[PDB]
């Protein structure tokens, strides 16, 4: 193992040490992002820009979408095994 | 159980392979999502929690409600319709910037991509604490897990029609792994004459029994009960430096250093390792000067010699001897000098290439010339 | 045209005098710096057209009028007038932190500078699809120009009398490089005895014709249809990595992994390459686990031999064969094992450097011992 | 060209390919940066606010208008040369 | 006068104990805590000084206090009790995360640590402007200073009953280091035959008389009035980079470039080094094109040949002669080709390595075949 | 020093020399962070958030309190030796 003597010898010494700990997981939880807010109570006077913000949502959110689509579709029970 | 059609699918890593299949059991059913998008269009608040009895609790995060609750609601009575549009438009369009910079075509893999919470701290509002505790994630690990981003999130749907996203947050439970022990390391410099060296090894090693590996920290968080990482933190260490570290002084590279060098003493098991031609090292219980010999590269200060010993101004009291007093150079054997930069390594690495190729018909004529 | 007055500048690079040169096509006159004035002390928007007529369109930004026209001014009868002071005191020295951090000292080299536009997103007030929106920049490459950052601007005129900086915007246009692709690798871990190695090799690489040289990922966007490149990516790849490439297997290098490795199968072209000296390989329709020989390093699993496998708890169904059966290792000759980190590299090179240094003699006496 | 064959038996393949695209630009349009806002209904409200925050200003615009105007004096049309 | 009490304290860096006697000067003592703790009590600003007589002026800082005093104070009377907490409770969470962010276990070593007033910023309010004022902080370095983050604070004093953490700050001062000159280096392309290379040097480099050194650019601020660094900047240079410096061509090494290198030509004392064999190299004054013999390297164009030239699209002029015209490739002895790429180093020297391996009995053969 | 003939033969040539200054410091100040705010003109609208808000600060104080005073009780004076 670390020969602390000859390494002290041309000044390398430990100052510490600790024990190593990783990580694992166990339960998932859900957490879904709502992006449309609740605006009943603001009348309309947020239509246009509402619009707008709809419009820049689609062109992130479709290719997202077709990429999950893209993997659930090669996803077949076992039974057919 | 799912099974994977690889001949459609075609090609795939690894990753890749493991987290689509993980979709099938973290996918919420046909229906749970038609029940979601219910649930969703009739909520008003910027965290709320979906009961629905038979799955698992789903939490739902608007990331404007709160402005428009707090800021524009109550304003109402007070501002005109134009004004308040042109207040949420400011806001809409940076949230938009915000999730066009997690979801984005930055995003390369979205299957395989696993985001920390605290990257989701915009998405979910611009701050996260209240999101952990309706999590129900607590304990005393907490600041050791979240530091070393350890509460990761996957994309498990992306809902187009009434626009939401369903993540997978899990909190990850410590282990710790047996006979592992992380070792950090500090170096003084010494002098060789009128030459300040220093020896040139890894802040941090790990050590299993008889073996040693690289440490990478990157990743990691020293606690007070132990180094908490996120990810595998050891990586191979190459056979030459480990025989450096196992006492083989030869195998140590070493490098100079500056003229304004600040590791020139240490306090190392109650006793002052010391360059003390580099500095000054002085007595106080006596006021005699300590000076090292040319022929030894470091000093190794101890009460039975100065029980109160002064270095750089600062006065410090020592213990009993706890390490050798300093061996000549003679009885040390040193390693090569080396030059870290990139540049110095290309520069060194591409004249030893070089004066290798002036060789190329000598070396292959080993066997010839050894032989006769 | 114009003519630089070299002997009069002294020294400048090429990047100074296309820049300086290209500052003369790109400067207001001074008549439009007067007229630009004018209409400057006119506007009281946050983001407005400015139409000199017969001269093209100028797009005016101020960065914390927003703040002024939706919080400020309404609340001007009911607020104290000190406190207004104070409310937009606080603003603009937070805008006066983002002008010193973007045109500060910092900003090496204003002449030839070019700074994103994502970059000037605060000083635009916060946000910038305004701006793209006004400017004209849209349509279907918008995503792949802006998240590789695109579109730079260039300082032309700065007016310390009236307090403006102007700059100079464009938006870029998309051409391919006929006969380049862009490939990507991935690795598969494979056993020697019990020992696990991994082959180093880079992770974009392109090719034109017989070409093949380094890729730089770092400025690209990897887009549906293709990467987008705000720089050049294309870089010089070293001959012997070339040959690695090429089919000689010898001329890669290998380097050993730790004990989690997370690379040990891969899906490719329908088969599953996995190293099942390293992970359970079983064949799910027969139930037989699939043994890696010890003389081979690597399995290569097609419909075959086993139509259905489980690898690591996961079923994946594989097509027909695409690769061989493994070959024996005395059929494959493998590169030198290396280790890739800094301080593994120092070490390593100045072992060899001193040894060259050692034998320094009989390698430059060469020519006449083998003219013995 | 890329000896795919070799690569597998070392355990290298490609997982995927793309086209090359780099940018050239042609127009260019000006985006000027209004550094000093309109204050006119706050009614002489924000006096010292701005004159402070006109003087800091100062400190960053003139080393940059010097540069600028230091490599345009380099700049004589080609006529008379 | 204190002493550290190495036997109690065990093992600590040099750093530590610097850091560790510096407290004990720059505490306020029990009685001023004593006396702190009652003048934060009647506070209800964001900065304030505190005025205890016969004793060095305190600046105290609150992080939320201008949004209560400015957001929710004035709206007491139109908002509800549960509103007021619910829009302050989402400050003090926001804050909580900064101080986490700062102050949290991220916060390795809090004794040695010295943190930049910058990365204070959001702890102090969002702004530092205010805090330099009255702290004095002032004068024509301060810019270079600021922005090389040389104004750096230290923890003094942590109290967990009154929640305030105490920090000591200073503003330094600037020392020319005599006999140091900084060099920036820049290079242009050079062609042999067909292929394009470029020497790889340095960007800069640092002399005093002789001796020639590394300069790392990291911390400093390259001013109009001189290099403005916040750390060591110096650091040694190789001993074989020092040669090519000094003169030796030949231990430079040297680059192939991609093919749409952009630094073809520079301007250099009047006169413009071109490659001319990459890029276009016309005469103005007599429309004709300046052709680079094959078995030159470089152009140095001077007004004695042309006055006028235009490269690359632009019209240059040059003055009188200040470099002596090209020199036959034959006369100039050239450095090594190599590659600087991580990857593309250890490629090269694991090839190296295995060659002095595969070659080590004729090696340890050396003094047999010399002598003999 | 450095030879700029023979590094203009290979294409290097200095654009720019400048002289090198470092910090040093003298005086220090005192700057305290008051991590607890004014709420007197809030009535008692703030009591939860504020109690939540002070059992966050706690465990990220008390470690950094006990670091300091881990190291200043192993000062001590000089004239004790
Ligand atoms: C895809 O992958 C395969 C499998 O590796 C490659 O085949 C290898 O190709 C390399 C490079 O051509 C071969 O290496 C060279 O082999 C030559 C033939 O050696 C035979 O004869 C010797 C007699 O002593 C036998 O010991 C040996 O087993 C062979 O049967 C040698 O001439 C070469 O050695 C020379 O190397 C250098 C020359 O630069 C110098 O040191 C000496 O001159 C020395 O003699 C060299 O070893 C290798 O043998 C092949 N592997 C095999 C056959 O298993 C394919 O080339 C690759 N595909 C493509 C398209 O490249
Ligand atoms: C600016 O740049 C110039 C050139 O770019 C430098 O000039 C070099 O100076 C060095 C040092 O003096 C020269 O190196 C020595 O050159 C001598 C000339 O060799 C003659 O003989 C050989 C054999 O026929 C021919 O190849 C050669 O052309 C000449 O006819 C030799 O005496 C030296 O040989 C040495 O060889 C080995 C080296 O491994 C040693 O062991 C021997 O003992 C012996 O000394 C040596 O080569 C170098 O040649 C010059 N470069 C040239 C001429 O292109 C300037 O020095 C430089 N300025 C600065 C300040 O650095
Ligand atoms: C701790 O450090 C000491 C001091 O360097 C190490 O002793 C050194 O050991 C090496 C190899 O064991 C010796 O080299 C050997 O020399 C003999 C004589 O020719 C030869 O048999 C071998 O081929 C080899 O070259 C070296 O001389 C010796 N150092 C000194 C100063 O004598 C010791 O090994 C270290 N301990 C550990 C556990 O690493
Ligand atoms: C927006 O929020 C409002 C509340 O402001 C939601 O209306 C409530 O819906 C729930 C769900 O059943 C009912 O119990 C309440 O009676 C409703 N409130 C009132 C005042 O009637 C509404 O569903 C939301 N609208 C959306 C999301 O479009
Ligand atoms: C600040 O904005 C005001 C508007 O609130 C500007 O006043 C208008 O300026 C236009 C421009 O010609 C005039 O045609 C309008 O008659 C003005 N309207 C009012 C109500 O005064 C004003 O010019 C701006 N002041 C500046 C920039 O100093
Ligand atoms: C919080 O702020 C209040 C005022 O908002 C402070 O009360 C003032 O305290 C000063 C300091 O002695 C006195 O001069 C004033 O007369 C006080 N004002 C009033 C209206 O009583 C208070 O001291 C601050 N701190 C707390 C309550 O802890
Ligand atoms: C808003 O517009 C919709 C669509 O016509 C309708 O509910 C109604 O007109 C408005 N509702 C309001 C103002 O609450
Ligand atoms: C602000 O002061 C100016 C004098 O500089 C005056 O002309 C103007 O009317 C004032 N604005 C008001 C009173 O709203």
């Amino acid at each position: 193992q670390i020969h602390w003597g000859n390494l002290s010898k041309i000044g390398v010494v430990g100052i510490g040490s600790a024990s190593y700990k990783v990580m694992t997981r166990s339960s998932h939880q859900s957490l879904v992002i709502k992006l449309m807010p609740n605006i009943t109570l603001l009348n309309n006077c947020t239509r246009v820009e509402i619009a707008e913000y709809r419009r820049l949502l689609r062109t992130v959110l479709e290719p997202i979408r077709d990429a999950l689509n893209a993997m659930t579709q090669n996803i077949r029970p076992v039974q057919s095994v | 159980g799912v099974v994977l059609a690889g001949a459609a699918l075609g090609v795939a890593t690894a990753a890749q392979i493991t987290a689509g299949i993980a979709l099938h059991q973290s996918m919420l059913n046909s229906q749970a999502i038609d029940n979601l998008r219910a649930s969703l269009e009739t909520t008003n608040q910027a965290i709320e929690a979906i009961r629905q009895a038979g799955q698992g609790m789903i939490l739902a995060v608007q990331g404007v409600q709160d402005y428009i609750n707090n800021e524009l609601i109550p304003s109402m009575n007070q501002l005109s319709c134009d004004l308040i549009g042109q207040k949420l438009g400011l806001k809409l369009l940076r949230y938009y910037t915000e999730i066009l910079s997690l979801f984005g075509p930055s995003l390369r893999d979205p299957i395989s991509a696993e985001i920390s919470i605290q990257a989701l701290s915009y998405a979910l509002g611009g701050d996260i604490n209240k999101v952990l505790e309706k999590l129900g994630y607590s304990g005393g690990d907490l600041l050791g897990i979240l530091e070393s981003r350890g509460i990761k999130a996957r994309i498990t749907h992306v809902d187009t029609e009434s626009y939401f996203i369903v993540l997978s947050i899990a909190y990850p439970t410590l282990s710790e792994i047996k006979g592992v022990i992380v070792h950090r390391l500090e170096g003084v410099s010494y002098n060789i004459g009128s030459q300040e060296w220093y020896t040139t090894v890894p802040k941090y090693v790990a050590t299993q029994g008889y073996l040693i590996s690289n440490f990478d920290e990157s990743s990691c968080t020293f606690m007070p009960e132990g180094t908490v990482c996120s990810q595998n933190a050891l990586y191979p260490m190459s056979p030459l430096l480990q025989e450096c570290l196992r006492g083989s002084t030869k195998s140590c590279a070493r490098t100079l250093v500056s003229g304004s060098f600040g590791n020139r003493f240490i306090l190392s098991q109650g006793n002052l390792i010391a360059n003390c031609a580099s500095i000054l090292c002085k007595c106080y219980t006596t006021g005699t000067i300590i000076n090292q010999d040319p022929d030894k590269i470091l000093t190794y200060i101890a009460a039975d010699h100065c029980p109160v010993v002064e270095v750089n101004g600062v006065t410090i009291q020592v213990g009993s001897r706890r390490y050798p007093d300093a061996v000549y150079l003679h009885r040390i054997d040193l390693g090569p000098p080396i030059s870290l930069g990139r540049l110095d390594v290309g520069t060194n690495l591409g004249n030893a290439i070089a004066k290798l190729e002036d060789a190329k018909e000598l070396l292959e004529s080993s066997d010839q010339i050894l032989r006769s």
